[PDB]
């Protein structure tokens, strides 16, 4: 339920990150012997199905607002956390309280 | 921080001149500097700007004298030199080196001026 | 209260942390994602004299970063190294650990003099200058950054559908950061 | 191309005066700081005033100053016989590639 | 079930905090235009209903010891963490488990 | 095991770990919160030579940090500019980030020489040095700060209900820090 | 099920720890009064019973590639949040979505 | 995905993550725990001639550093002062709170010259140095440091079961981290 | 108000002598560091001993010292011919503002 | 770091008399001084302590000697001067200007004596 | 036990030529520095290369170098008449325990 | 930086002489030294290399003068001494002490050689 707003859309997304888990060759892996530091990224390319990238720019740009506002707040230099928060108020959402069944966050079936 | 300027004598108009600006105190190396000149029964005035060595930007001159002088610099003996050639008229007068150099805390960059030259023309 | 953007199959949905729809299934650390997105692919102008309107020096407010893991291929990245007129850092030196943008085809290098009438550079429109993983709200001295988001998604259940050259560009600017700034690209 | 400043001032000894600076909107407007020289007849310039009211050292708390919009003044509290001298202020201009724009001078009399 | 046992109460809480989400107004929130960092407290004050407050100072003293063991024990020169690990300890305590109903840590009613 | 506050409406119960009352409903880390108090709401003498009796160097011992969200308005805060006899700094610099505690009517600033016979300045009854929204347990130099305290609280499910001029006094000293110590307040 | 193919098994562990609740006794919590640096450690003994620490040993190995791919991809210096992250994951394997009785992740006996 | 080895009783079993055994019992973060074990242990030499063997200099790797909780006691550790021919520093300073190793008999202090080409000394098997409660990729100047690796365990539901003099030897070296390196031990 | 000596000391050479210099509890009582200087006669004093036996330079490690109390010793191994001198004690006295006091002098002989 | 005070010379007692040292090698501007004076025969003796400028304490004088003698100094000279008002009997000693300034590492302060002069009464 | 070099070398103005230095695996080949220095005759060496092509100061940036395997070249790009000189290779071979090697010589003609 | 050295005489085969390097402008305490010679008609030859005393390594000597001559140092005086004993044949050439020093930023360290000395045998 996301609609674009913005000038333009480019609909191609050219990325890059790191692979958590690479399938190493060998001894490629020991910090010594491996890539420096330039090359440890791959990429890859991805097009505009499903009309998901004008989507995903427009996401971005609504939450700068929010995430600023958490910046100024904060004490911390380099905030690294902010995934760990969400996962855990994702599951005290559901299960932090008595599941009464038929509850609209209850979604247990007996 | 100590500076001293050398070279002042008359010059018939027509001719060249070195005036020599030899300083000590601070790390010469890394300090941009100016020429400024002061006539008599006027207010200072501003001639040229020589930027770092390590910055590379080009030296700049004033607007009615850019042309004609000419300055540079030696780290090697620690010396801002301004070659001045063909003076003609009005160009008599003291001359003072000015650099800005930090007092070791670099929150802020002071103004050292120096004794300077007296230059005139006949 | 950060809008986590959820990816059903073929769609993308705002979650509505009011609603619980439990349908979605996180079931690892995995599935969270942070992902900087380019300004460039909204269409702002990217010309180094409309770009540099974008930024201005204040004082008072501490800096902040926030780290991301992923992100876009960029064609413009920017490249300051300003001084004061009688010669002096108006822009702070790199923190242990901030590298330059990895991934960007034209680097406009911009070096000259101004008034830097501030202690930090700051966006005018509150968008984050992005870094190697890392995006701050100021510039930097030296190291290459780009304008850019940031924004949070829950992947799906599949890992698999989802997640060189470079040339420098030298200009010399005089009123750096002013109303009316002079530029001389070589 | 110059700063503008008064001819001459003059005050009671013990009382307060004040020289005016006014400049342009490529020197003093766009954000430049404003330097104050001393000349006492026969000698050269020092620096008296940089920046917001910062002393170089050895200088009487009797000096201060102010910047407002395109215009800037020294304040000077209690003149004695010494204060004669010629008062220069100094700022960068823009149309000159950033470089030494200096004022006229002002004869302050006690 | 906690009785305060110092010297005084001080019956008034007059408190600061940031505020995580404020309403803001238009281009306040972007940080080259917001507020200075001394500019960004909001302020209340409580009083002691519920005798909540000699309770609460209580609890703080209580508090002191254990956490002073804690801090000695870390290596972390700045510790950010220490909510996320309750809150992680308060869902394990719940469901790190097999749920037996009738067991005095399972709150689920079938 | 770090004592964790429970607050039930109209009622406050430290949360008994081995037992399990799940009646508490903690829905969201928007809950979840750290206080700072000061002492000086238990009675304690606050006057600058009783206060100063409080506090003694040692050496061996790192400092430590830790942050909190929300505090109390201070009546007294103190700031130490101290030098030993021959002249040089027995009290640390202020880390990057460490801005002095934001509200107090009076600031006692206390400045001198002393034997500064240790590395950092501990407090002797185990508080903490309050500073703007982090704890530490050492004096740094030239910063105000609160003697204070760190408690730990669930908050009930209802936000709403649940969460300017200073003056400056100069002391100078001798003999800081040391069983007789000599004051002049001017 | 894991089988030691080291050329050696020291088969004692000597260990040293710090305890995060050490039995007090009167002020020696207090930093100013407590042990320096160096007295904080507690020391024990433990032998090859169960087969175990020939297993512990082999174990460590495995884990190092691993660990070091992870640390490639990040950019923080100090990591001191690999539990937690732990944790979190292994709380999400369990309760991230609807139980489902006699399915393989949900055990729940209704 | 990080090996997690579970300890049943009497028994230790590689945790695996594709399938789900609950019957192990988490109940809290107290049982969640890091060992540091030393390389000795798997019957490596531990000569200082054939130590320095499995060390070598790199650039271009930005070092990084782990926590882990507990350890083993050391046998043999490793202090290295070594300069370059001209005499300069090829061992970077110990950051804030990196201390030395806190229980071994012997500390080989090893000094001397040698090329150190290269801004970091890293371990040639890819073991780490571990140092006072962290574990470093990298050698830092004039810190004990022991090799040896990471493991995290789930300690069981019982808590009670699970979880002093050194000597100084020193040595002058020449053509350190080379081919070919000559040693005198005093 | 003076810090206290032995009139002369003596001993063979290539033997240990000590000085003792004992104070109050204003001055080495209260925590503050010891200075030991020797002037040869003609001359003026230099440093030979600073706080917890420390040497500015081109000092024998001949000399030692320490504290305990209120009294400090300095400790000479090995007795030379050219040892003659006068050796003074310093320290900072309170009830002085924290100001010099310095010792008699000992008149040490070989 | 060296240190040279001058002004030695007779004067009858109850005149004035002007001690100055002058030193270089260190950042004059930051560092604490004490005058010290040796009278023959007899220990060391301490007369004055003059603190930074920029700390802005009050200089403190000995018991004896507070109020006649006058300690100052100067930085864009780098001079101590002290200055000494009806010279009265025994008075008659060797003055030495005492520093204590870092070596660069700041993990400690050395002490720098000077050579001192000699003033007698008569 | 001595760096080798061509004995002399020719070339027309303006053009570049290339000096080598051969060295042996225990001074270029175990990874030390190589350090030229031009000696005018009469006059004593200063130095003009340094490692990887680093000029101290006032260097025309004609002067480079590289280094391969046990060899170095030093290539100078536009011989003007000045150019008259004696350049030296030097390193440190550690048979020596650490300790200068330096070069024959080579005489460089325009 | 600025080296100069002395005790250039000519001296008959079988006495002795010092050879004095006496340098300024660097910290003189925590810089290594080498007496480098060069014989004329020939390269350049290495004779001695002195660690700095912090560090306490012992001094080493080159192969075929090693036992004869002798090197030390004087921080108290800034200065570097190369002691020659029994003087013998082909001893004749310039001496040359070199140190490397960084220019403050450590980064590197740059080669200051000094002027040198004759030293002749008859
Ligand atoms: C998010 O998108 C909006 C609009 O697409 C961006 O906003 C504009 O705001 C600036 C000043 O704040 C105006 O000059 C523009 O005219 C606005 N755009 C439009 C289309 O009116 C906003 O900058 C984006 N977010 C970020 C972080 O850049
Ligand atoms: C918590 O409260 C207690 C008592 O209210 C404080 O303790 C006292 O301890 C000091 C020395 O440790 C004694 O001098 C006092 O006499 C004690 N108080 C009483 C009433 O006997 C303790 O300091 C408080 N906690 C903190 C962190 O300050
Ligand atoms: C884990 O164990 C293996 C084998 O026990 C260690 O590996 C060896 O690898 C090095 C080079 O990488 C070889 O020289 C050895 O011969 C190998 N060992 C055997 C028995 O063949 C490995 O180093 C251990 N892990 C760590 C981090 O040290």
């Amino acid at each position: 339920a996301i609609v674009n707003a913005q000038p333009k859309c480019n609909p191609n997304l050219h990325y890059w990150t790191t692979q958590d888990e690479g399938a190493a060759i060998g001894l490629a892996w020991i910090p010594y012997f491996g890539p420096a530091a330039e090359g440890i990224y791959i990429e890859g390319l991805m097009h505009n199905q499903d009309g998901l990238i004008c989507g995903l720019r427009q996401l971005a740009n609504e939450t700068t607002q929010a995430l600023q506002l958490f910046l100024r707040a904060t004490t911390e230099l380099r905030t690294f956390s902010i995934l760990n928060r969400k996962a855990i108020d994702f599951l005290l959402q559901r299960w932090g309280g008595t599941c009464h069944i038929l509850g609209p966050d209850c979604c247990i079936e007996p | 921080v100590q500076l001293v300027e050398s070279g002042g004598g008359l010059v018939k108009p027509g001719g060249s001149l070195r005036l020599s600006c030899a300083a000590s105190g601070f790390t010469f190396r890394n300090a941009w500097m100016n020429w400024v000149r002061q006539a008599p029964g006027k207010g200072l005035e501003w001639v040229g700007r020589i930027k770092s060595r390590a910055d590379g930007g080009p030296t700049d001159y004033a607007a009615p004298v850019k042309g004609r002088f000419t300055i540079s610099r030696d780290d090697s003996k620690n010396t801002l030199y301004l070659q001045m050639n063909s003076l003609k008229s009005e160009d008599t007068a003291v001359y003072y080196c000015t650099t800005h150099v930090p007092d070791y805390n670099s929150a802020y960059y002071w103004v050292y001026w120096g004794q300077g030259t007296l230059v005139t023309v006949s | 209260s950060i809008p986590l953007g959820v990816i059903h199959n073929s769609a993308l949905q705002v979650s509505d942390v009011d609603k619980l729809v439990c349908r979605d299934k996180l079931s690892s650390t995995n599935q969270l994602r942070s992902v900087g997105l380019n300004l460039e692919g909204n269409g702002v102008a990217t010309d180094v004299p409309s770009a540099t309107k974008r930024w201005g020096f204040r004082s008072g407010v501490p800096p902040k970063v926030v780290n991301y893991e992923a992100g876009e291929w960029a064609e413009n990245c920017y490249n300051l190294e300003i001084k004061k007129p009688d010669g002096s850092e108006c822009l702070p030196a790199a923190p242990d650990g901030i590298r330059g943008f990895p991934r960007c085809r034209y680097v406009h290098k911009v070096s000259g003099t101004g008034p830097c009438a501030g202690d930090f550079a700051f966006h005018k429109e509150g968008a984050f200058f992005l870094y190697d993983r890392l995006a701050s709200t100021v510039i930097y001295r030296g190291t290459t950054f780009a304008e850019g988001v940031v924004a949070f998604l829950i992947l799906p259940q599949a890992k698999k559908d989802f997640f060189y050259y470079s040339t420098t560009i030298r200009y010399q600017a005089t009123g750096f950061g002013t109303n009316e700034t002079e530029y001389l690209f070589e | 191309s110059v700063l503008t400043q008064p001819p001459s001032v003059s005050g009671a000894p013990g009382q307060r005066v004040t020289i005016s600076c006014t400049g342009s909107s490529s020197n003093i407007g766009a954000g430049y700081d404003v330097y104050w020289y001393q000349q006492l007849p026969g000698t050269a310039p020092k620096l008296i005033i940089y920046g917001n009211n910062n002393r170089p050292s050895g200088v009487p708390d009797r000096f201060s100053a102010s910047k407002s919009g395109p215009s800037a003044s020294l304040a000077i509290t209690g003149l004695q016989a010494e204060d004669e001298a010629d008062y220069y202020c100094q700022s960068y201009d823009i149309r000159l590639s950033d470089n030494y724009v200096f004022g006229t001078g002002t004869k302050v009399t006690v």
